RNA sequence: AGCUGGUUCCUUCCGAAGUUUCCCUCAGGAUAGCUGGUGCAUUUUAAUAAAUAAUCUUAUCUGGUAAAGCGAA
RNA sequence: UGGUAUGCGUAGAAGUGUUUGGCGUAAGCCUGCAUGGAGCUGCCAUUGGUACAGAUCUUGGUGGAUAGUAGCAAAUAAUCG
RNA sequence: AUGUCGGCUCUUCCUAUCAUUGUGAAGCAAAAUUCACCAAGCGUUGGAUUGUUCACCCAUGCAAGGGAACGUGAGCUGGGUUUAGACCGUCGUGAGACAGGUUAGUUUUACCCUACUAAUGACAAAACGUUGUUGCGACAGCAUUCCUGCGUAGUACGAGAGGAACCCGCAGGUACGGACCAAUGGCACAAUACUUGUUCGAGCGAACAGUGGUAUGACGCUACGUCCGUUGGAUUAUGCCUGAACGCCUCUAAGGUCGUAUCCGUGCUGGACUGCAAUGAUAAAUAAGGGGCAAUUUGCAUUGUAUGGCUUCUAAACCAUUUAAAGUUUAUAAUUUACUUUAUAAACGACAAUGGAUGUGAUGCCAAUGUAAUUUGUAACAUAGUAAAUUGGGAGGAUCUUCGAUCACCUGAUGCCGCGCUAGUUACAUAUAAAAGCAUUAUUUAAUACAAUGACAAAGCCUAGAAUCAAUUGUAAACGACUUUU
């Protein structure tokens, strides 16, 4: 939601030219995250190892204001509530899991494998 | 080099005719072919001197007058003039022509591995063969620095210290050339295995 | 179609846009007076700051001009330039697309605003550039760097050029950023470029080698910024009348209908400063000796005439404003030079030799 | 409202006209011509010609243009 | 809507989302899967307020402009705390 | 609903060129002007009146050429034209008309897109990362203009009257453009003083009069101030050589010379966003390891090559050219740095040949004496005849290129693994090969070979950055950014 926000320097850092400092945003976030992190102390969940794996912000049903503007026009004047969602998790272990290979019958498949290593010198 | 046949021609841009030289180049980079076009300055176009020169000029006049930054790039050295006749030749608005664009190399000079390497002629292109008898040709050299090609005096002293390196080694060469000759030639009577294969082929070698 | 009915000058030449904002504060030369086999080995270029602008008197002399006998009064520049220390060399191939250069080779030692210019943040900078370079003079030397490197120079490169390093130090500018540049040696033999340069490593050039009083100088700096400005001011727009609905300072007129474009060549509100320039032919009045001290305390008599005979130096009283310590060697210029206070600009060979008498006067 | 705008699924097959006349007609109709559909009567032009329709040719008429004429009106 | 398949159906109807599978030149159809909760459909005839993209269409909703660009600037205008 | 005309403002081009450049004509003697050419690079103006382009005048300057985008109303103005008020002449019964005069009469909207002007900038691409510094110059734009005085000059030239303000050379200014603020000038620090009105009891010193007024007025900005604006080639116009057609002759047909304010570079300006080069440090610090040479080396993996060893492949390599009798060479006799130069004799006499290979340092597909989706292994003869390793020193090379702290060559020394041997002819033995298949191509392979890349745990070498943000400068600026900083 890039324009007509001006630009910042400190957003170098997330190699993007423009930043704000958007503060009851962010006041809201902190709120959701300590409700979370409390809930986590309620299951047990180790506290060193909360990162954050989701959140999704959708938008909320519109409040609606309208002001009044010249020429007898009145146009909305409109708040945007938000739906914030948060998600945090446990830093896991490196999960691998394994799966086949169906292959080789034939003519020249068996043909392939066993004369290929068999009566075949494999040269180091 | 690896190739349908090879992948790197060096063909040499001597006493070529321009055109002659980009269309049959054009159809080598569509085939897959990956030419090297060596001495663009040693590359000759038909028409006097003077005729080029204002054939040449009338493209410096066009300019997109808005920004003339995205208008059109007048381009100086004989290696970047033989580089714009083949672009004009293939389609270059094209994902397809910017792949043979890519298979070409243009170099006004000679350098680098290229001049131990054979520069190959291209027949067709040879301005001696398909050019009459008394008519005066231009050297798109000599166009080039009228249109403002600074390198017109860099090019010559590097052409000139390469041609030495490539007389020293030309000279080892044929030297060699005598010394190999005897060597097939005075052990091939003194048994027969010279004599079995050479007279088996009797072709004309 | 009416013409324009009075053919005007179009305000605001060409050949100084696209007015975009400048990258290097050091002067890039885009021309030296070439290398003409014979002469001297010495530098074409300094880096100097401006320290303002004093105002002169003289006499002046021109065969047949009516200023003659007379006095004339002239403006000012008045640029600090400490002697530079040569710290490397830079030897260049010409190539068909260009020159390149193969090699920089430097000196074994390096001093910290030699080294500030290699740092934005110097205060966390653990200062290890260049600690690896100075080790090629510990081992072997030319045998498995440092000659070897310079041998590559002499063997083909056609111009060479020296890395040489201004001392801020001795400017009370606050900067401690000393500034780079590469000179040209204009000298005869390519061979004894480099080894003049061998010898000039940690070794400091004063400005009175290369220059002397009333030789032709470029005088090369970017210009001052001074916004986002006004249509009227940027490209001399004369301010339409106010009877102007709206805003009276703008160019009424783009253009026309047909061609639908916007052409560059209208005056537009874009950049007005911050531009590298080139202005020549810029003549010394004074070649001015900083010196200092043997046990009577000197800098005495650098604002001196041997008309004037009153001591001093050229320091106007209360130290030149925003500058002005100003110490030392300085080249005094004719005039207006490009370049706003406390900038750098680079003193530089006039490229060709001027007849125009005017400059060959020697002017006392 | 003879005007402007819009008119709601598909496929198949055939397929126009801006012309005639009259009209306060001439931004429109009616009317004739062109169009489709519905078929009907007979096929030697039809179901397992000695009857034509309309294009050449031929035979038999017409014409005042091209050209020619002005020492033909 | 008359008739009918002794039609289907809360053991999941109709509705609807749907890289389910397929049919038809198409109009369009069926089916799977998910959601669902109370009713519904095919065929033959029978009637229409019968199929939409538009009409400077109507009515409701929603975008880009723009999470912010216009601006929220006249009467100085606060401020310590 | 495509915003009339002019004037203000601002653009670029065009010539059919008035001036300026270089030139050809002249009933051009000089001066002067006229004609025509290459030429639009560079000028072509300040006013009175008109709404006026147009027009008409005045004044200067050598000269005050003409056109195109009915340019240009979210640029202005709204003056003429061309609304609603209005007056008058004419006409009309009247209303009302008039393309007839006259007067007053709302110029709305950009914050989108593009263009443009300025301002930030990511990713990857990787003809070899990161980041910083330093550079190149592709390409685009392009600019200096004109006069006068001195001088050539009372001369050339002219019977005279007059008369080259004429290039060399010199000084100044003009017009244009770009800088710079020292002086000089301009502005106000609401600085300092003074002053009025009011208020703080008076006073000091202030406050309020939306900067109270006034005089002066700095850091700073900025003028009308001052300073700075390069130099060649190509060649047009054109004047010309040599010389035929046309025995001759001729600036032209061939060949050849000089030659523009032109053009194009030099120069001047943006700087290919990442097009490219050079160079530096190359981390993270140890309870750690991280990166680096990795071009590596191993299990193993990925991918290309050749794909049935291999049914491939090649950065030595047919010159140096005017060029269509132009020309590639050898040898003898001379000559040279140069297949250069000279005389004799021949020769591939743009043939067919030749253009693939002489694979032109005689490759391959060979080695393999069974040549292969096994490798051949082992014996003799005689001829031709092969070589494996290491270290030191002296000099040399690099044009967008696969490692310029790299790769050679030569010369000397050290020793001894004898590791390979090949071709020819000939001996001895054998696995693959018998891939079922009579239709063997079909879904169409890979042991191996070579080249690159990988990285799980592990293994064998080396080395110990900074960038950006915060804070900071003012040389910088709307904000990023730039320049400084600890």
């Amino acid at each position: 939601f890039n324009g007509g926000v001006g630009r910042c320097a400190q957003a170098k850092q997330w190699k993007t030219t423009q930043g704000r400092w958007p503060k009851k945003s962010a006041e809201f976030l902190l709120q959701l995250l300590r409700n979370a992190e409390a809930n986590a102390d309620c299951k047990g969940l180790d506290a060193d190892r909360l990162v954050v794996h989701h959140i999704q912000v959708n938008r909320a049903q519109c409040l609606r204001r309208r002001t009044y503007r010249a020429h007898g026009r009145i146009n909305p004047y409109m708040s945007s509530p938000c739906h914030v969602e948060v998600i945090l998790t446990e830093k896991e272990e490196l999960v691998s899991k394994a799966t086949d290979d169906e292959p080789a019958k034939k003519k020249l498949s068996k043909k392939k494998l066993q004369r290929q290593k068999e009566k075949m010198l494999r040269s180091e | 080099m690896t190739g349908l046949t090879n992948r790197t021609v060096v063909i040499d841009g001597r006493g070529h005719l321009l055109g002659r030289l980009a269309s049959v180049v054009a159809k080598y980079l569509l085939q897959g072919g990956k030419v090297a076009v060596v001495r663009c300055e040693e590359l000759n176009l038909s028409g006097h001197f003077y005729r080029n020169k204002i054939k040449f000029l009338a493209y410096l006049r066009k300019r997109c007058n808005v920004n003339p930054a995205r208008g059109p790039f007048h381009f100086r050295a004989p290696s970047r003039i033989f580089y714009k006749a083949v672009r004009g030749m293939i389609p270059h608005k094209t994902k397809r022509g910017q792949a043979a664009l890519a298979r070409l190399r243009v170099f006004d000079g000679i350098p680098s591995p290229y001049d131990k390497r054979r520069r190959v002629v291209v027949p067709i292109a040879m301005r001696v063969l398909t050019l009459r008898s008394d008519r005066k040709y231009c050297q798109v050299g000599r166009l080039s620095h009228e249109v403002g090609w600074h390198y017109q005096d860099v090019i010559k002293s590097l052409e000139r210290k390469r041609k030495a390196k490539l007389r020293v080694t030309l000279k080892h060469n044929r030297e060699l050339k005598k010394l190999t000759v005897k060597a097939r030639e005075n052990i091939a009577k003194a048994a027969e295995p010279f004599n079995k294969i050479i007279k088996s082929y009797g072709y004309e070698v | 179609m009416s013409h324009r009915k009075f053919s005007a000058p179009r305000h605001g030449s060409m050949a100084f846009y696209p007015k975009k904002r400048s990258a290097r504060h050091r002067g890039k030369v885009k021309a030296f007076p070439k290398d003409d086999a014979s002469k001297p080995v010495h530098l074409t270029c300094f880096i100097g700051y401006k320290a303002g602008m004093t105002h002169i008197v003289r006499e002046a002399d021109r065969p047949g001009s009516k200023i003659n006998k007379k006095e004339v009064v002239e403006a000012v520049t008045v640029l600090e330039t400490p002697p530079m220390i040569v710290v490397g060399a830079v030897g260049y191939i010409e190539t068909p697309f260009g020159l390149r250069a193969l090699v920089n080779v430097w000196a074994q030692h390096l001093s910290e605003e030699c080294r500030r210019r290699f740092y934005k943040n110097w205060y966390k900078s653990k200062k290890k550039a260049f600690t690896k370079a100075s080790k090629k003079w510990t081992d072997d030397l030319g045998k498995k760097s440092i000659e070897n490197d310079f041998r590559k120079m002499l063997r083909y490169c056609k111009v060479i050029r020296v890395i040489a390093h201004s001392q801020i130090r001795l400017i009370k500018q606050r900067q401690k950023k000393a500034h780079v540049m590469e000179i040209q040696l204009n000298g005869g033999s390519i061979e004894d470029k480099v080894k003049w340069a061998r010898e000039h490593l940690e070794k400091p050039i004063q400005v009175s080698n290369v220059f002397g009083q009333d030789e032709m100088i470029d005088c090369v700096g970017v210009t001052k910024g001074k916004g986002f400005k006004g249509v009227t001011s940027r490209w001399h727009t004369k301010k339409l009348p106010r009877k102007t609905h709206k805003g009276l300072r703008k160019v009424a007129c783009i253009g026309a209908w047909h061609p639908s474009r916007v052409s560059t060549t209208v005056a537009r509100a874009g950049q007005k400063g911050y531009h590298h320039r080139t202005e020549i032919n810029k003549k010394i009045y004074r070649i001015g000796a900083g010196i200092h001290t043997k046990d009577g305390k000197v800098i005495k008599n650098n604002a001196s005439t041997e008309y004037d005979l009153t001591d001093k130096s050229i320091t106007p009283m209360g130290g030149f404003p925003h500058y002005g310590e100003v110490n030392n060697d300085f080249v005094m210029i004719k005039g207006c030079c490009i370049g706003s206070k406390k900038r750098i600009i680079t003193l530089r060979k006039s490229l060709l030799k001027h007849t125009k008498r005017s400059a060959l006067e020697q002017i006392k």
